[PDB]
């Protein structure tokens, strides 16, 4: 017989146990979740060890299966996925070594004092409103000061360990390793090899570009009333002013840089006060408006067995909006969830990642995923998106025929999202391309901040206010470097959102720009969604996305006709001051 | 009828004979299949159809004369941690034929890997218990599944009816049916007496 | 006699009540015919004469 049938029945004798065994460990999760105390974190780890040690084991014996005389594809994509063997690669002495080095560096980020202050709360709201150079500024020097001292001495061991099992799993960097996943590879056009993530997402960084150069330009002079004394009209942003201790959000400074802050934005919370929706409500209207898409209804042990309301201080549980799955049927919600709008679009949130798990469940275990590590989130968010829009909120009746829309309230609303949004993928790219460069060696251990911040006022157009050195590091300094993340994600995951929400749009038959599209009773937008949702990691992500948008490669124009009436007139309000920024400032 | 009128079933079919045409007959004999399946197996079970059950636990043919049944049985046979008393067969080295059962836990193998005794490399066990746990989505929720198989021979029939009786009426002209005795007339009380099997 | 009715056809106790519920059913079926079929199934053409 062939090794195809050898493959399958080798994996159906997987799949049987994988499903049944991680359920195991995920319920075990859950109830840790549900009741975080000792034994439930005891049967929780033992489970999870076990299903690892399982992992471990069926990964070892994948290794004597030659994957070539599999044709099937499907079995093929199964081991390549199984066959990687990971850290396992490493000496173990390396592999102990830099798993000390991950909890260590971790643990710092998870610790760290500014002095004393932590990270949490102290340091972020702090950054999030003191406008106070003196504050900020110590604020922003010292969490490189006292806490990047600990954190770069680290991640200098840590990239090379890192950079060695990339080598001895066959990629060509650590930047690499998270680019395996985007690759699509043995297809006639649709293949997409590791090291072809670098372009397009390069060439729509440069096309995003100058709509960030105009925000930029137009906050720098509108918070030059702020900080009149610390901004130069021409030069960068520094980097402790910007609300934020990274600046990675300028979501903060949107209080003081509304053009239009006369006119109010959209909400009607407070008639789902008034009409005291008891979340338990809010869950059963987004059930209604996945109905109104066509998706399909909650199932009957969900609503029990779910979490969709704060359990109060007598079951200690931490909570936050958290889709979960945990096989053989069994989707729950966890949400302190409380009454508000938010709550609602973030209840639509969690749910959208509830119909991914659920519409690529009928693949096989190591299927039963995304297309890729961004579709994933980006699916989350489009059901957010589609319901925020006022026709919507006016579709749920609370919204008043009092203060429709218009054009003074919709900058207002976009401005928040561009602050939220377009200000974050010049940082994601910068520290994702400073990785790659890192990671494939560009720049040696001493030069890396150097290159930081030469990069940060091309990218960013953010600066150093006070220099650092190499007992310092901004990227080490945060959360995705500290915690070895794949941070490219947000980039694609911002591009596919807009994406899919033109092709969902133009099924709408949507009118003008996209911020006023509702996708609720065109169902038809929907079926054509869950026809992408249904396939997942299965099939190729340059399939799927020509399913949906027909895009088959990564495209920023939908963004740009989502920002459209923003763009117009940050390009009419810039002329307040000079239009974009120069490299060649900062406040020393 | 008490089976037809129970509104108590999530499936009913029947095959050869439509099902309320059922008590209307009689047969030679009458067969009861019943075994427990998850849920998204009650749907493998036809004739004609293909499936884990129906290549390797338990086989219909495709010109099946009678009726299949399903519940889920869950509130009863499921428990915490799950039920694996419940076992079927992952694999064989052939199918069933129809009505074939065989219980054998000779060891399965697939490639050119003689398994000399033991599991391993490509050889496997061809059984697998299912763990019902009260959590589980429908789909992976028990069902209790019964066949009935109806058989016509050249030997005479033994279960049948019921048949229906009715209220006697007298001294009207009328027509009568009496024990499959046929005709008309008028009824009266007599003197005279039969022997009792006559 | 031609009926050409499409009320449906209720195989059970359960009253449809035009519901076309369970054990209720549509009383006409369509015809395979593809060209490429067995000739049992294919079309054939009738004519009576009275
Ligand atoms: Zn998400």
């Amino acid at each position: 017989s062939t090794i195809e049938e050898q493959a399958k029945t080798f994996l159906d004798k997987f799949n049987h146990e994988a499903e049944d065994l991680f359920y195991q460990s995920s319920l075990a999760s859950w109830n840790y979740n549900t009741n975080i105390t000792e034994e439930n974190v005891q049967n929780m780890n033992n489970a999870g060890d076990k299903w690892s040690a399982f992992l471990k084991e069926q990964s070892t014996l994948a290794q004597m299966y030659p994957l070539q005389e599999i044709q099937n594809l499907t079995v093929k994509l199964q081991l390549q996925a199984l066959q990687q063997n990971g850290s396992s690669v490493l000496s173990e002495d390396k592999s102990k070594r830099l798993n000390t080095i991950l909890n260590t560096m971790s643990t710092i980020y998870s610790t760290g004092k500014v002095c004393c202050l932590l990270l949490e709360p102290g340091l972020n709201e702090i950054m999030a409103n003191s406008l106070d150079y003196n504050e900020r500024l110590w604020a922003w020097e010292s969490w490189r000061s006292e806490v990047g001292k600990q954190l770069r001495p680290l991640y200098e061991e840590y990239v090379v360990l890192k950079n060695e099992m990339a080598r001895a799993n066959h990629y060509e960097d650590y930047g690499d390793y998270w680019r395996g996943d985007y690759e699509v590879n043995g297809v006639d056009g649709y293949d997409y090899s590791r090291g072809q993530l670098i372009e397009d997402v390069e060439h729509t960084f440069e096309e995003i570009k100058p709509l960030y150069e105009h925000l930029h330009a137009y906050v720098r002079a509108k918070l030059m009333n702020a900080y009149p004394s610390y901004i130069s009209p021409i030069g960068c942003l520094p980097a402790h002013l910007l609300g934020d201790m990274w600046g990675r959000f300028w979501t903060n400074l949107y209080s003081l840089t509304v053009p239009f802050g006369q006119k109010p934005n959209i909400d009607v919370t407070d008639a789902m006060v008034d009409q005291a929706w008891d979340a338990q409500r809010i869950f059963k209207e987004a059930e209604k408006f996945f109905v109104s898409v066509g998706l399909p209804n909650m199932t009957q042990g969900f609503w029990e067995n779910s979490m969709l309301t704060d359990p109060g201080n007598v079951q200690k549980a931490v909570c936050h909006p958290t889709a979960w799955d945990l096989g053989k049927g069994d989707f729950r919600i966890l949400m302190c969830t409380k009454v508000t709008m938010d709550d609602f679009l973030t209840a639509h949130h969690e749910m959208g990642h509830i119909q991914y798990d659920m519409a690529y469940a009928a693949q096989p275990f190591l299927l039963r995923n995304g297309a890729n590590e961004g579709f994933h989130e980006a699916v989350g968010e489009i059901m957010s998106l589609s319901a925020a829009t006022p026709k919507h909120l006016k579709s749920i009746g609370l919204l008043s025929p009092d203060f429709q829309e218009d054009n003074e309230t919709e900058i207002n609303f976009l401005l928040k999202q561009a602050l939220t949004i377009v200000g974050t993928l010049p940082f994601t790219y910068m520290l994702e391309k400073w990785r790659w460069m890192v990671f494939k060696g560009e720049i040696p251990k001493d030069q890396w901040m150097k290159k930081w911040w030469e990069m940060k006022r091309e990218i960013v157009g953010v600066v150093e206010p006070v220099p650092h050195d190499e007992t310092y590091c901004d990227p080490a300094s945060l959360f995705h470097v500290s915690n070895d993340y794949s941070f490219i994600r947000y980039y694609t995951r911002t591009l596919y959102q807009f994406q899919f929400q033109e092709a969902l749009c133009q099924a709408a038959k949507h009118e003008g720009p996209l911020h006023k599209c509702d996708i609720s009773n065109s169902t038809e937008a929907g079926q054509k969604l869950f026809n992408m949702l249904r396939l997942g990691k299965s099939e190729p992500w340059t399939l799927a996305l020509e399913n949906v948008v027909g895009a088959k490669n990564m495209n920023v124009r939908p963004l740009l006709n989502y920002f459209e009436p923003l763009f117009t007139w940050l390009k009419d309000q810039n002329k307040n001051s000079f239009v974009g920024w120069s490299t060649d400032w900062s406040p020393y | 009828s008490v089976l037809y009128n129970s509104a108590s079933f999530s499936t009913f079919k029947c095959y050869g004979v439509s099902p309320t045409k059922l008590n209307d007959l009689c047969f030679t004999n009458v067969y009861a299949d019943s075994f427990v399946i998850r849920g998204d197996e009650v749907r493998q079970i036809a004739p004609g159809q293909t499936g884990k059950i129906a290549d390797y636990n338990y086989k219909l043919p495709d010109d099946f004369t009678g009726c299949v049944i399903a519940w889920n049985s869950n509130n009863l046979d499921s428990k915490v941690g799950g039920n694996y008393n419940y076992l079927y067969r992952l694999f064989r080295k052939s199918n069933l034929k129809p009505f074939e059962r065989d219980i054998s836990t000779e060891i399965y193998q697939a490639g050119s890997t003689p398994c000399n005794g033991v599991e391993g490399f490509n050889c496997y066990f061809p059984l697998q218990s299912y763990g019902f746990q009260p959590t589980n989505g429908v789909g992976y929720q028990p069902y209790r599944v019964v066949v009935l198989s109806f058989e016509l021979l050249h030997a005479p029939a033994t279960v049948c009816g019921p048949k229906k009786s009715t209220n006697l009426v007298k001294n009207k002209c009328v027509n009568f049916n009496f024990n499959g005795l046929t005709g008309t007339g008028v009824l009266t009380e007599s003197n005279k007496k039969f022997l009792p099997f006559q």
